RNA sequence: AAGCUCCUUCGACGAGUCGAGUAGUUUGGGAAUGCUGCUCAAAAUGGGAGGUAAAUUUCUUCUAAAGCUAAAUACCGGCCA
RNA sequence: UUGACCUCGGAUCAGGUAGGAGGACCCGCUGAACUUAAGCAUAUCAAUAAGCGGAGGAAAAGAAACCAACAGGGAUUGCCCUAGUAACGGCGAGUGAAGCGGCAACAGCUCAAAUUUGAAAGCUGGCUUCGGCCCGCGUUGUAAUUUGGAGAGGAUGCUUU
């Protein structure tokens, strides 16, 4: 078989000779994307995943990125 | 007033004193790396008029660029390629300006002024802390240095109609169809 | 004249009443910060350059240094009391000097200046 | 002393001077350039060889100057009847194998 | 030719008898230092405040 | 004093550098 | 085109319009020339031609219009480069005194002296000057020889067409007293 | 701010004024 | 055109950009002694000393590119010869 | 677009932005203009009542 | 054979190149330097007028502050600073000027001997920017000047001026207009002879 | 510390950069419209761009080769309405 | 012998910063062909698409080496007309601005070139009992003053914190 499991995108698209992923280009620091495919861009853009940290930023903007603890709290 | 004497000396680059010094320094720079750090500017009059100060946060870097051509002609100067390679080498610094120092038949030599935006001396001092702002990240990449402004044709007059306020911006404004509500 | 891709560069101004409201609220905002002051600076009266428009007159950028001095307004005080100053323009005739001196005098007569702190 | 024109660039200056294109006055006057009045006498070999690799002046050559140099520097047994014959025979055979492969 | 000719001093052989600058001298070159008195009064405030 | 002895060795390493670099090709050997 | 006509002519580069007009005389002394043909241009559209003897002689300023150069493919004529031309003048050139001054300056500029080593040994073209309106019309023609029917000359146009409008004639080299003024010149 | 800027704002600040109609 | 009474304006300090500074002319003359002469300036110096003044101006145009630049360059180099024979 | 769909499926609250403006629309404080300003009126209408001018231009 | 480091080889090559290259006379004059005695006699006067250190300046500010909480002459001091000394030379205030001989961009001081000569100020090229740098309380100092001294040693300053301008300036009057360098040794002379031997049959 | 005033005192302004030649590209724009490479390489009552047949380059208007700066302008993305 | 300075190194040294994502809009670099000219090669498509680098809530541009020829205008940006005009193209297919004018919005400034020289007056650290202690950077120049429709320095008398 000419492709194995990539470790960055999880697809079975890592070449066993070139050792380069055909979907993301794993040894490269940048993730592979091109503008001639809008379908490929929307398959891996923000929002396709879980959003551990980026979903918590807008609530902290609303209150002004404040620190501390409300007065009188136990 | 030693710097006015230095300014007139750099006007006479073909004279005996300057051509001797530029010969022995061209050999010295070729013995060193393509990009390396200079402790002090080799042309202190030129660096000071371009905005260099002997403060903690200002550094000087020397760079060679291979001269010639690609018959295709590159639209940016060799000074621009010199600035981008130094900025890639020193990613934490900001490129302020650069100047010519030496010239060979194979290489052009430049010295780049860099400013540290996280040094406290730079940040507390006005008239330099504009470079600490995030709008000035990689000015040499976007053509905001002195050689960049010349290449983009950003000069006043009837001789720069297509290039003032951006060439692609002026082209786009001239090629949109504007339709109002009451036509 | 549609040899290019005009379909990807076409601007429709459906925000014409929306931007009018935005501009009027921006004018209201600077009237709230500068409450008794006008929202505009006083501007000189100049003559249009070309021979097509010699007979007509319009508002210029700022008052000259010489016409500011003849009216009794100091240089460093004029921007603080709402007067635009143009260091590039020149008088070049007594007619342009006299009209702007009279305009600055009429502004002085109608001015209420508050005593600092 | 014998002056032998080996480089194609010296041939280019020779073609210019021998034709009525550059005079004796123009050659002397244009020899006062930035590569002039540079000493090479007592200088070390490591200093001078670094310069000669990196200070060749960039002035163009002509194709007739380059043609004169190769025909001057051609050897006497470079193109004999025997070697030209086998070279033509080798090229004819190479086309025959291509026709065999296309067969 | 002489490839390394000696320098003929055509300009420096005539000695200039006056300074280049005809600008006046300030009072500060003739009087005690104003900066010195300011640093002293800054120190006086610190000793007075302890 | 005139750097003769220092110049002797500096040319010796330069010749040694030239022969070492040029001998990396089998044709020159 | 005109420099190719003149074997005794030396071409000269851009002259500073911010200089003085008598610096042309210092310029022509340097190149050892006793005639100056000055092409002066205004506004990037107009042409003015000056003819002058260099130290002391007269100087005439023309306005050149209706230019048609050799590269235009409708002429069908060609001649030797550097050959001695036959100068065709008009009868008006010998009647008016100001046209007599212009004729001598035309004979000096387009003369091609007799034994010049850069010239050509045969005659195949004629340079013509004609006063039709209050202007001078300049034409070149090729002397083409045709065998006579039981030889004759036919003229085929070769080169530059340009109309010269005489503006002024000076007594000095590029400045001095005014001997003739047009007083009918309508400038562009 | 620079102390040349601070001196200009100290002695010539933006004033409060009105214009009669 | 229209009859408007003219007034005279103050001399513009930007119009004084034409340099008359005695200190800068001092520095330029002192640096010229220190720095020396370019290779092409030596050719002009030799041609002016030999009396070939016409050849000097032709050569200096071909090196500089303008009659105005060729005229000035031969004039500064002429005064160097004048002041050198005065010192010698 | 895909991020906007991700919010609709998720049980995370929609963070509603209050309508805050960079610049205020009415004068404030204890001075003569702020006590005599009418919020429902316009800039020219308030300056008419005050007796002042608003635009010095044409 | 053993290999030197790059930076050791580079600075040793520069030492050879200073000797072999024929330097222009503005550079060449910095080779000639005053002897051990005149250097030591000049520093006998300059050490008397040393600028005060940061510690004893703070003590003097504190002493005058304490007296105020509970009449001085003009300070006389060795003048330093390149833009400061050049202004003093041009204004004809410096009585004696001492220039370092190892300024790394040499252009900074290449005009100073010509400027001192035109202005008429006695000058001397010292050996060491570090020794001048320790006379003032710094690391390096390119130039050092004396404007005025106290009344006790006006005679010794005038003797030092007569010492420098006669015991240093008269020897360099002979050799400051001519080019330096050309200190070719035995190996360089054999290598030049081998070069000219090769260009005797057929210059290629 | 600062603003103005007066004057028998001074008044420093950016070079491998302008410019010339050439090649390529670009523009409505060979006074090359701009840009880049190579060769040569400046000035100080200077330099740049214009006006002008008007009699000689007269006149007009600006100071390049260092730098910062909100608003009116754009917006298929971001937080919302 | 010892000690300075210069250049160049080491450390998991003390404290920092860069990379990736996003890329609708923005600043650059690189750069086609289909099409049209009923074919096609200059031209047009198009200084576009694709490719590469770099930011922000805007970016960029920006306070004249400008426009103009006037009775003058006066940093930049955008809208309306200017105008399918000038100008350039076998003076084909065609390509194609700008000044003035009417509005929206307007805001001006910082250096280098001058010696504080009767006093490096400037600043990074890191030890603190938080007030001030040292280590250094720096005179090959850090503060103050000045930035050419200006300015300095003296004198002079009012006016401002
Ligand atoms: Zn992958």
């Amino acid at each position: 078989k000419t492709h194995g499991l990539c470790r960055r995108c999880g697809r079975r698209s890592l070449h066993n000779q070139k050792k380069v992923c055909a979907s993301c280009g794993y040894p490269a620091a940048k993730t592979r994307k091109y503008n001639w495919s809008e379908k490929a861009k929307r398959r891996k853009v923000t929002g396709t995943g879980r959003m551990r940290y980026l979903s918590t930023v807008p609530r902290r903007f609303k209150n002004g990125f404040r620190t501390g603890v409300p007065k009188g709290a136990r | 007033g030693a710097l006015k004497y230095l300014e007139e000396l750099s006007k006479k680059k073909q004279s005996d004193v300057v051509r001797f010094l530029l010969r022995v320094r061209c050999w010295e720079y070729r013995q060193l790396n393509v990009i390396h750090r200079a402790s002090r500017p080799s042309r202190p009059d030129k660096a000071r008029r371009l905005g260099y100060k002997a403060k903690q946060g200002y550094v000087i870097y020397r760079v060679r660029v291979r001269r010639g051509g690609r018959q295709l002609k590159y639209q940016r100067s060799l000074r621009a390629t010199a600035e981008e390679r130094v900025g890639r080498r020193c990613s934490n610094l900001r490129v302020l300006n650069s100047y010519w120092v030496n010239q060979d038949s194979t290489y052009k030599y430049y010295e780049v002024i860099l400013v540290d935006p996280n040094h406290k001396a730079i940040r507390r001092d006005p008239r330099i802390n504009w470079i600490c702002n995030p709008v000035h990240k990689h000015r040499e990449c976007r053509g905001l240095t002195s050689t960049g402004k010349k290449s983009r044709g950003l000069n006043k007059g009837h001789r720069f109609n297509k290039t003032r306020a951006g060439r692609r911006k002026t082209w786009k404004r001239h090629n949109t169809l504007s339709l109002w509500r009451y036509r | 004249h549609f040899r290019k891709h005009w379909q990807r560069r076409v601007r429709c101004h459906f925000d014409q009443p929306g931007k009018k409201v935005t501009r009027r609220l921006a004018r209201r905002a600077k009237a709230a910060a500068l409450a008794p002051r006008p929202v505009d600076k006083l501007r000189p009266i100049v003559r249009c350059p070309t021979v097509k428009y010699n007979r007509r007159t319009r508002l210029g950028r700022g008052f000259t240094l010489e016409e500011l001095k003849a009216a009794g307004i100091p240089r460093l005080l004029a921007p603080t009391i709402g007067i635009a100053v143009d260091h590039r323009r020149k008088n070049l005739s007594e007619e342009s000097l006299a009209a702007n001196v009279q305009r600055l005098k009429d502004y002085k007569a109608r001015l209420i200046l508050f005593p600092r702190k | 002393p014998n002056i032998d024109i080996i480089t194609a660039e010296a041939m280019t200056l020779a073609h210019q001077l021998a034709t009525g294109e550059k005079t004796k006055a123009d050659l002397i006057d244009e020899g006062y350039n930035k590569y002039a009045f540079k000493q090479k006498e007592g200088l070390p070999d490591w200093f001078l060889e670094d310069e000669a690799k990196h200070d060749k002046p960039i002035k163009p050559i002509t194709k007739e100057a380059a043609q004169a140099i190769k025909e001057k520097l051609r050897a006497l047994n470079a193109r004999p009847i025997k070697k030209v014959a086998e070279a033509r025979a080798r090229r004819k055979l190479r086309q025959a194998k291509k026709l065999e492969k296309l067969k | 030719e002489d490839p390394y000719p000696d320098t003929v001093e055509w300009f420096t052989s005539v000695e200039e008898k006056m300074p280049l600058s005809a600008a006046p001298e300030p009072k500060r070159r003739f009087i005690p230092s104003k900066n010195e008195a300011k640093q002293i009064m800054k120190l006086v405030r610190a000793i007075r405040e302890g | 004093e005139d750097g003769d002895q220092l110049e002797r060795e500096l040319d010796a390493m330069y010749e040694h550098y030239k022969e070492r670099k040029a001998s990396q090709d089998a044709k020159y050997r | 085109d005109l420099a190719s006509m003149l074997p005794h002519g030396r071409k000269d580069a851009k002259f500073d319009t911010k200089s003085r007009l008598y610096e042309l005389c210092e310029l022509a002394e340097l190149y050892n020339c006793n005639n100056v043909l000055f092409f002066e241009a205004r506004k990037g559209k107009d042409l003015y031609m000056w003819f002058s003897k260099v130290p002391n002689g007269p100087t005439v300023k023309f306005y050149a219009q209706n230019l048609h150069t050799m590269e235009e493919l409708h002429f069908q004529g060609n001649c030797l480069k550097g050959s001695r031309p036959i100068l065709s003048f008009d009868a008006a050139f010998e009647q008016e005194p100001y046209l007599k001054v212009i004729k001598e300056l035309f004979l000096h500029t387009f003369g091609v002296p007799q034994g010049h080593k850069k010239s050509k040994p045969f005659i195949d073209h004629v340079l013509s000057f004609s006063v039709a309106d209050g202007k001078i019309w300049v034409r070149n023609y090729e002397i083409r020889e045709v065998e006579k029917v039981k030889t004759d000359i036919n003229l085929i146009e070769i080169g530059p067409r340009f109309v010269l409008t005489p503006i002024i004639i000076q007594e000095g080299s590029f400045g001095g007293p005014i001997l003739y003024e047009n007083k009918r010149f309508i400038s562009p | 701010v620079l102390e040349k800027t601070k001196k200009r704002l100290t002695h010539f600040p933006q004033r409060k004024y009105a214009v009669k109609a | 055109g229209h009859k408007t009474t003219r007034r005279v304006l103050k001399e513009r300090p930007s119009r004084r950009k034409g340099a008359q500074s005695k200190r800068t002319q001092f520095v330029r003359s002192l640096i010229r002694e220190v720095a020396g002469l370019a290779p092409y300036e030596r050719r002009v110096i030799e041609l002016l000393r030999n009396g070939k003044d016409k050849r000097a101006r032709k050569f200096s145009k071909k090196k500089l590119g303008t009659f105005g630049r060729a005229k000035r360059k031969c004039e500064e180099l002429q005064r160097i010869i004048a002041e050198s024979r005065r010192a010698h | 677009r895909e991020l906007q769909k991700r919010k609709r499926r998720s049980s995370r609250p929609t963070i509603r932005m209050p309508n805050r403006r960079k610049k205020a629309l009415n004068p404030a404080g204890n001075n003569i203009i702020a006590k005599s300003w009418n919020k429902k009126e316009t800039l020219s209408q308030n300056y008419t009542r005050f007796g002042l001018v608003a635009k010095l231009g044409k | 054979m053993v290999k030197w480091p790059e930076y050791i080889r580079l600075q040793r090559q520069k030492k050879i190149l200073r000797m072999r290259l024929k330097v222009p006379p503005a550079i060449a004059q910095f080779q000639y330097t005053l002897d051990k005695n005149l250097a030591a006699q000049a520093f006998k006067l300059l050490n008397k007028y040393r600028p005060e250190t940061k510690q004893e300046k703070k003590e003097r500010l504190l002493r005058e502050a304490t007296a105020i909480k509970e009449v001085s002459k003009k300070p006389y001091t060795v003048k330093y600073g390149l833009n400061h000394v050049v202004g003093l030379i041009e204004n004809k205030k410096a009585s004696l000027v001492l220039i370092a001989n190892d300024v790394d961009p040499i252009e900074l001081v290449v005009f100073l001997p010509a400027l001192c000569r035109k202005m008429g100020i006695p000058y001397a090229i010292i050996k060491g920017k570090a020794r001048l740098g320790t006379l003032v309380h710094k690391k390096t100092a390119a130039v050092v000047a004396i404007t005025e001294v106290r009344s006790e040693d006006k005679n010794e300053l005038a003797k030092l001026i007569s010492a420098v301008k006669e015991g240093y300036l008269e020897k360099v009057e002979d050799t400051r207009k001519r080019w330096g360098g050309g200190i070719m040794g035995f190996k360089a002379q054999k290598r030049e002879e081998k070069r000219k031997k090769s260009l005797e049959t057929a210059i290629k």
